[PDB]
Order: C-alpha cells, then structure tokens, then sequence
C-alpha cells in the first residue's frame, strides 16, 4: 500500500509541476506583452508592476 | 516617473487644449459687447442710443 501510494503521488505531482510550469510559460507571455505595451505607451507602470508581481 | 502612461497624458493634454479653445470662443464673445473702433477714424453719431 505504502509503495502504491508513493508512485501514485509522484505520477501526480510531476503532472501538478507540468501544470505549473504551463502557468508560467502564459503568465510569461502576458508580462511579455505587457513590457511590450509599456514601451509604446499605452499601458502605465502600474500595469507592467502588476504583471510582473 | 511613468506612473501614468503616455496616451491618457495626450488625453488629457487634449481636454486641456479644447477647453482653453472653449474659453477663448467665450472670451471673444466677451471682447465683443464693447464694441471696439473697426478702424481709427472720425466717427459720426449714434444713430442708435442708449437703452434701445
């Protein structure tokens, strides 16, 4: 029981890490975009800090 | 500082230069109603007086 459970919550969370690590591949696409539109002009600082938090 | 951006820094600029237009147009309606010589001259009589 106690090897099942292990191979069990290890499967899911390397599943949990993949997911995380898609959160931050988006996340880092909406701070990039962000930066983008804070060089422009349209967005303010307080958007860019928001995104970057 | 950047602590706004630069588009509703034009905006606002904009509003500030319309609404100086706004007082401008009122302010050469108030410049009228005393109404200044067109030209240096002689001038006649009022063929209108006060009051009418």
């Amino acid at each position: 029981a106690s090897v099942a459970t292990a191979y069990l919550t290890l499967k899911a969370d390397q599943a949990q890490l993949q997911l995380t690590k898609d959160t931050l591949g988006t996340y880092q696409k909406s701070f990039d975009l962000t930066q983008r539109s804070y060089d422009v002009g349209v967005a303010s600082a307080l958007d860019l800090r928001q995104a970057q938090t | 500082d950047q602590a706004v951006s630069k588009q509703q820094y034009a905006d606002a600029n904009a509003a500030y230069l319309q609404s100086k237009a706004a007082v401008e147009q009122a302010r050469i309606n108030l410049r009228y109603t005393k109404v200044l010589s067109p030209i240096s001259g002689r001038i006649g009589r009022s063929a209108v007086t006060e009051g009418a």
